[PDB]
């Protein structure tokens, strides 16, 4: 009477689905992306990623990428590192793309794996512990590029402003810029001067990135700012976070994927808890702050829900937040978030969620 | 009813060892996207409550993705060990799929048991 | 001031070890064996088994066996289904010997991997799905004969009185033993009269095992006996584990290798629960029961807490049970069973838990 | 406890504890790699009022201990400091970089 089927594409519209990537630590060679709906936290599939799994999303949505590590018998054997390419509805494999055996293995900061904003070109932070960044060329399906220059920096932060152009951190802390040509080999390189002391202030990698600015946040409560819309990039700050009665209480930032910007209102997201002091920089957020990045002025605050992660859809004016385990789902379209609803056990070991795109920009 | 397919007590679930696929981005007779369906399975009977009469169930597994996770069910009637093999429910139906890794389980109606 | 060193053996001695077998059904490629001390319940170390690993420890103690699946990205490319050979002591891999892509995949039931009581082959299970018994050469690292005379059978119960001898449970309701020679190809078998009615008294494939007799219970609290004292395996049953006031209560066996023999006093340990009906067969233990074999009387009931599995070891009188989770440890020197300690957190998700061999082969 | 994520030398474990893995603080557990490298660490020592460095070294080569695990981060600092930050694989540069457990090793003052 019934034939069990198999070819089925994702139940629901793309504009719905966000991406949990489970790391599953306790048992790290079984780490997934987990598809969910955000607008009802209906489970609707899942992508395999081996040890330490790395995804992101194609910019025109059609794509799944991860990247990850396989041996030919787990605990021995030769190792193989790799983008893979599957495909975004069916939710099916496509294309190996074979890398040196040293990209990155760990935790899923968003600048570990990242994209071009022309989707032509993947770049990732290799370490093995040599670090460089690598170039894969997605049409062609090849490893094309590996960026000597970036050896002592980390993260990748592509500026949405140009097709080919992104930035690293370095450890002298200024910034690196790479724009790559149209075969995803280094054209030209520049770097920024100082914009943080490395000693005294270091920032959080994960950026508020905006069109043609980024801004980052210190271990101390400080912003820092790298403006990309001229021909170099222009570095800025100190300024903090803190008022006084916030500095009482010794509130500082805290988290992983920590920080995000709603580019239509200039607000930036951080997660901070209170009694800061040396070692709490990972603590779960006691409050999600809400700061005017024109004003320098706190907007709102609201309480944190014990997120590590957030990331931000510009054009549904929402930010996720995530646990490690549960996805809060908020309306971000006013200065006070809005909580809509909670996606609970959507993962057991997640620092990262990802919006799928919408348009193509 | 959604809500009720996707638990152990659903009247088809009565031999379920493993995942919903309901629960999995699937359905009951479909299997979440990009895993694949098992040519083979244990069966069993089980009592349809709305019309009082048995039907035999084929207990298909979804393979070549890792295990779901959602809705595990443990549920045992009529099932038997496995010198009844095709009756038996403590083995992955999935072995002899193109690639064995279980990802979750179905319960596939074929048709009226013999009384 | 120190230095990390590697190569170290096994803190405590041989005699003091369990294997804690865990399936990790939620991630199920990263399977592992846990050993313990059971004297303290401290954690030894681990072997890794990939996809639904199955373990045994070689009968002279010096050698732990796993056999597993993997493929070449695990959830695609080529699948190698292998037995591993490990070092006891040191818990490090030796050598692979391969399979044909059709070892049995399902829950750790002893039966699906033992070796010939002689040590000198590896007797597991396949299903592809026909049924066979394939025989390992340990020594040789070969695959050396597939018991497909064992089709339509289930599961391997050595003979401990023989050295190369071996029998399965099959849909006749009889069992077939089977005779290796001395390069591990079957030289002899035979098939009993019919033990049990496969259709009106089922019975559990986990043999409570004598040197020259093993005992079954069956899915409604009967038991029957296969006696290998001679060359013809004869057979006896049914006898009911139930007095009258255990039938009104609908008392009934249940779990997975829910069986044992305490072979010096006959004793046989059962786990059983109430309000027995048609799917209540893996339940877990309200209570283990000690029966005596000689009277067929029960002599002792304890509270099951919740177990599904057990094993006995002869010679220090000791039951091990597990939950799933935890390893319960209890003196059966006596008719009535003393517990000693509870191992909490052994596992995850495991169903079979083994002693190391102390006998010597 | 040495088996606590409160011990003192423990301050930027980010893993499971090898002393809870069948090893000790400075010795793998049976069957597992040592790194070479790792990422380090600045830990206060109660007994004497001192600080000591502390190597992080990993143990490799087999699947999650899964015990005891700490996310501890004492001193710790972003990839741009690379090795002074405890969120990647100190396993990367052995044989096999399955990840199996962090030990706790004492360089010196
Ligand atoms: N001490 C580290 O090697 C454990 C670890 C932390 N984050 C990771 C990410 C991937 C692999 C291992 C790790
Ligand atoms: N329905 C089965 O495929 C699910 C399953 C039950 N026990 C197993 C053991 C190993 C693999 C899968 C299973
Ligand atoms: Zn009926
Ligand atoms: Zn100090």
């Amino acid at each position: 009477r019934e034939v069990l089927t198999g070819g089925h594409s994702v139940s629901a519209p793309q504009e719905n689905r966000i991406y949990v990537m489970d790391s599953v630590f306790m048992h790290l060679t079984e780490s997934r992306v987990h598809v969910y709906d955000y607008t009802n936290g209906k489970f609707l599939g899942m992508v395999p990623t081996a040890f330490n799994g790395h995804v992101q999303v194609s910019n025109d949505g059609k794509k799944i990428y991860t990247m990850t590590t396989y041996h030919e018998r787990i605990t021995r054997g030769k190792r193989s590192d790799v983008v893979e390419v599957w495909d975004a509805d069916k939710l099916t494999f496509e294309k190996e793309i074979s890398l040196p055996p040293k990209r990155v293995q760990g935790l899923n900061y968003d600048g570990l794996f990242r994209q071009t904003t022309d989707g032509k070109f993947i770049v990732l932070q290799n370490a093995s512990p040599a670090t460089s960044i690598g170039i894969v060329d997605v049409a062609k399906g090849d490893y094309v590029e590996d960026v000597t220059a970036a050896a002592g920096c980390w993260s990748v932060i592509p500026q949405p402003n140009r097709p080919r152009s992104f930035m690293t951190i370095c450890g002298d802390g200024g910034l690196l810029t790479i724009n790559l040509g149209e075969d995803g080999k280094v054209a030209s390189q520049s770097r920024s001067k100082q914009m943080f002391s490395v000693k005294d202030d270091p920032i959080f990698i994960a950026p508020a990135l905006d069109k043609d600015k980024a801004h980052f946040v210190s271990y101390y409560g400080n912003v820092y700012s790298a403006d990309f819309s001229g021909d170099e990039v222009k570095v800025d700050g100190p300024w903090s976070l803190l008022n006084d009665e916030d500095k009482a209480k010794n509130w500082v930032p805290g988290g992983y994927n920590l920080v995000g910007l709603h580019r239509a209102s200039g607000r930036m997201y951080v997660f901070m808890h209170p009694d800061g002091k040396e070692g709490t920089h990972k603590f779960p957020a006691a409050e999600i702050w809400v700061m005017d990045t024109k004003t320098k002025q706190r907007v709102a605050r609201i309480p944190g829900r014990d997120a590590l992660s957030m990331t931000i859809d510009q054009q549904r004016n929402l930010m996720l937040t995530l646990d490690g385990g549960n996805v809060n789902v908020y309306d971000i379209s006013q200065p006070e978030p809005k909580l809509l609803r909670t996606i609970e056990g959507a993962a057991e070991a997640s620092l990262q969620v990802q919006f799928h795109p919408v348009g193509g920009t | 009813n959604e809500d009720e397919v996707n638990s152990c007590d659903y009247w088809r679930h009565c031999a379920v060892d493993g995942f919903l696929c309901s629960c999995c981005g699937g359905t009951t007779t479909t299997c979440p996207p990009g895993s694949t369906p098992s040519p083979i399975s244990w069966i069993g009977t089980c009592h349809n409550p709305h019309d009082g009469k048995d039907y035999l169930i084929s207990y298909h597994d979804c393979c070549g993705k890792t295990a779901c996770g959602r809705c595990q069910c443990n549920t045992q009637t009529r099932e038997r060990p496995g010198y009844e093999f095709f009756l038996h429910n403590d083995v992955n139906w999935c072995m002899a799929n193109e690639n064995s890794t279980f990802h979750c389980t179905t319960s596939v109606l074929v048709g009226l048991a013999k009384n």
